[PDB]
DNA sequence: GTAATATTGGCCAGCTAGGATCACAATCCCGGTGCCGAGGCCGCTCAATTGGTCGTAGACAGCTCTAGCACCGCTTAAACGCACGTACGGATTCCGTACGTGCGTTTAAGCGGTGCTAGAGCTGTCTACGACCAATTGAGCGGCCTCGGCACCGGGATTGTGATCCTAGCTGGCCAATATTAC
DNA sequence: GTAATATTGGCCAGCTAGGATCACAATCCCGGTGCCGAGGCCGCTCAATTGGTCGTAGACAGCTCTAGCACCGCTTAAACGCACGTACGGAATCCGTACGTGCGTTTAAGCGGTGCTAGAGCTGTCTACGACCAATTGAGCGGCCTCGGCACCGGGATTGTGATCCTAGCTGGCCAATATTAC
């Protein structure tokens, strides 16, 4: 009939072909990557939501995401993630 | 009914776990201590899993229930669909 | 009268889904309202983490002469990176195993 | 007559079981044990195979990390052998009741 | 110099109610300039045999362990 | 001017006079009890909400509370908390 | 035409506020909807925890001849109870101090 | 107005570490513990103050309030009761 | 001539500082230090007094718990003295990077 | 066969321990004092309550078929028990010195106080932004096919380990030389 | 003093450490192979998109005033430095045996194959319940007041520690009682 499981697999495959065109991915590892993305997602989204209420703000915006990212990732990871994310949001705003 | 199968976690299995942990020499009392430790861990994890199950008015414990039990315990397990 | 379809992810120059992440922030009932730039920024962040991980894992697999990454490679990538091992430090990886780590005193002389 | 001096084959098998990923606990005893634990909380409980495999996967990771910390405690004592006192200490410091 | 002749001179260096310690014999023979580093087992046999002769005596510990006296 | 902060103090004082009529409570301790209650509340409410979505349930009910309580509190504490709570909900339903 | 006011907490035979907790579950954005028995059950649970804590703390203070409980008494109550010290084990109490705990080997012989 | 408050880590003096340690039950302490503990303390503080200043910046405030500190600790899983948590 | 043998007054001050609750870090050095740390992340930052007091209360609880675990490590060695190796072990086992 | 010498057990004396005594510091305790925080009271307000409506989440029943369970039989790797021995843990001893403890000296915290003001906090305005909706549609999911990656097998190669032997060196003993003893 | 003997030095034999070599087995590497999972294709669907509306969240300016900051000047309390010394850590030694290693035997894990049912998951119905609104009201908040618990202290009382003195138990030497050797 109609049963729906949610994953990020194809997006992970896209990223992988962007970084390592000559490399494959085991279905086991794609279930791990799917779980990893969902976990990181859940942490960041929980911190951003939790932060907004803690700040008496009712909305999640680029600021709340920026501070949750800056919060959760340590050092050099945060600096680069923040950098590319700002670049991307700028491009999206321009579009 | 099942009884006394905690001995099922046999001596060589403990030996191999330790070895995967980097252990070289092992005193003979480690086996009972580790069986007890392991018994403790499981009764917490299984308590949480059966609880999540009962809550769903369900009578089978899914892998997702196990994942959430560990994830609550702060020992999130990837790979099982979590 | 209708413009040619342009996915938000293509409007951002990304591969991760902006609509799906948008859906998840709204459906997960994190907040009653969600700004417009939040899902974009978030998809980009998830993109960066997955690309970092996959770069390292592919390095580990090629180092192991493996043309395809498998969970052990992920465990190697994670535990061999300091900042990742910090982010996923409390994390247990399926079929990951452990880093080869024999404390020096244990080697014979 | 040939006999490896004690400690050598142990290091070989260390290198081996660290290179490897196979589950170390025998599957059927661990499944029966899981059933023994669950039986105490409720009777007639059914387990998906993936769920039991998850418990096994998790137990192996937990005990391996515990043995990492325990071996560190033992080596700190300047004792190559681990003994139960090492386990109670490693656990007490992990913060779990012990 | 061959061993078993400097050990006598070393134990002769003190009177102690429970004998000269092994650590003293090590320090004294090092002060005589001897390779106590490499000849340690030769030293232990020389001492144990020479107390076994009764020319010296062991008075606490056992073997090279503990403490020693003259005849 | 009128500024309102939130606390449980009077309720804590009521409970205290129910259990120890002859005992006082310092405002330092009433600020810790207030923080106490809010932290336990945040854990329980987060687990109950989190559990409902993880069960594809859109509502927090007595069931959701019962399993979060049973889940957070260990042993003899949980058994008694559950017991009094069931007693109280029954009384409320009867009323 | 209007019934005499009867607070939900009095309808439940409690001292904790049912209306305030109800408000906090809805205004916490935990769930878009909240059942009716949830706030009652929750207030009762918070009631039980505070009563347990305050019983133990009052015991500690009277044991210390203090007629009024202070944070040290809370730290004593918590750390001297096993299941509470388990629940609040990762918790640091303001001005709590530590249990008197000298390891035996440290005492002189 | 804005003092340069450098070299201050040594302000956590030897006896202060003695009395904290003593509150922890230790009887005898090797003289090297002091530098190790100062390093530990700078690390702990770095992490906490980073998280706190972050929670602050988000609010657009230029003052770090106690609510920010307790949220930072609570975020590091070291929740602190008594300061408005 | 009077002189308490080493270890006795230490035990008395242990009983004392465990009976007590006063903050043990001197307030002004700790505040100046906090400002030192914050200055690195951003300049011209202002601290409410309650916030600095919170950092101090938390630091004292963290170091006290660390010394608890460290003392346990030292006693396990059968060594009454604590040394830095004990600290790196206690921290490595707490899971914090060390 | 008998006696003197020597041997063995006991006593007196000496040495070392354990118990009792003393003197001082720390803790506590009993009682007085004031002081301030806990606790109570007051008229305010918004949040709690009540009641009625809508719709929709979810309880419930019924059907499907996945998958969990049970059971059998075989083969075999893993487990077990035992023999054996080395390396380890642990007990003992000893030593040097790093700690602790107790002085005087120095510092800066702490307190109280004043003065200044950045910035927290609140209010009002308003609009950009996000929710909602219907109509549109194409990316994403499931099913199917396939072919290349790789696990396994076997032979050859390499590495690591333990066991063994050889040689140079040193120590211990004999014969000769020298120092000592005798002529 | 000189020569012979007995002690010591030189030569030879025996023992050990280091170096070298061999034996052998675990690991690696390499080909081939066949399996099967990754990856692509197709078709179908519903979630993403677009554009428009509408409400309001929050950006922004402006004002109040709290609270943070800065400086000052005494007052101790704490930090500091140093002298002295002892308990500790740590090195070294040794012994006993607990565990590793290896072998032969036993067991049951694993596979796989079959059969069966209960329970997993879905759909459809229908309805109790909760959101919501409007009107009402009293519990809770802040402000004032107030007074008893408690911190502090001053002065005794009790306890703990460190050091000393005496009585005692144990061990050693000589004497008493007894076997061994010489006459």
């Amino acid at each position: 009939k109609r049963s729906r499981k949610e994953s990020y697999s194809i997006y992970v495959y896209k990223v992988l072909k962007q970084v390592h065109p000559d490399t494959g991915i085991s279905s086991k590892a794609m279930g791990i990557m799917n779980s990893f993305v969902n976990d990181i997602f859940e942490r960041i989204a929980g911190e951003a939501s939790r932060l907004a209420h803690y700040n008496k703000r009712s909305t999640i915006t680029s600021r709340e995401i920026q501070t949750a990212v800056r919060l959760l990732l340590p050092g050099e990871l945060a600096k680069h993630a923040v950098s590319e994310g700002t670049k991307a949001v700028t491009k999206y705003t321009s579009a | 009914v099942l009884r006394d199968n905690i001995q099922g976690i046999t001596k060589p299995a403990i030996r191999r776990l330790a070895r995967r942990g980097g252990v070289k020499r092992i005193s003979g009392l480690i086996y009972e201590e580790t069986r007890g430790v392991l018994k403790v861990f499981l009764e917490n994890v299984i308590r949480d899993a059966v609880t999540y199950t009962e809550h769903a008015k369900r009578k089978t414990v899914t892998a997702m229930d196990v994942v959430y039990a560990l994830k609550r315990q702060g020992r999130t397990l990837y790979g099982f669909g979590g | 009268a209708r413009a040619k379809a342009k996915t938000r992810s293509s409007r951002a120059g990304l591969q991760f889904p902006v609509g799906r992440v948008h859906r998840l922030l709204r459906k997960g009932n994190y907040s009653e309202r969600v700004g417009a730039g939040a899902p974009v920024y978030l998809a980009a962040v998830l993109e960066y983490l997955t690309a970092e991980i996959l770069e390292l894992a592919g390095n580990a697999a090629r180092d192991n002469k493996k043309t395809r990454i498998i969970p052990r490679h992920l465990q190697l990538a994670i535990r061999n990176d300091e900042e990742l091992n910090k982010l996923l430090g409390r994390v247990t990886i399926a079929q990951g195993g452990v880093l080869p780590n024999i404390q020096a005193v244990l080697l014979p002389k | 007559p040939h006999r490896y001096r004690p400690g050598t084959v142990a290091l070989r098998e260390i290198r081996r079981y660290q290179k490897s990923t196979e589950l170390l606990i025998r599957k059927l005893p661990f499944q029966r044990l899981v059933r023994e634990i669950a039986q105490d909380f409720k009777t007639d409980l059914r387990f998906q195979s993936s769920a039991v495999m998850a418990l096994q996967e998790a137990c192996e990771a937990y005990l391996v990390g515990l043995f990492e910390d325990t071996n560190l405690c033992a080596i700190h004592a300047k004792r190559v052998t681990i003994m139960p006192k090492d386990i109670q200490l490693a656990r007490r410091i992990r913060g779990e009741r012990a | 110099p061959p061993v078993s002749e400097l050990i006598t001179k070393a134990v002769a260096a003190s009177k102690e109610r429970s004998g000269v310690s092994l650590a003293a014999l090590k320090k004294a023979l090092a002060a005589a300039g001897y390779d106590v580093e490499k000849n340690n087992s030769r030293i232990k046999l020389g001492l144990k045999s020479l107390v076994s002769k009764g020319t010296l005596v062991q008075t606490k510990g056992t073997g090279a362990s503990g403490s020693f006296k003259l005849n």
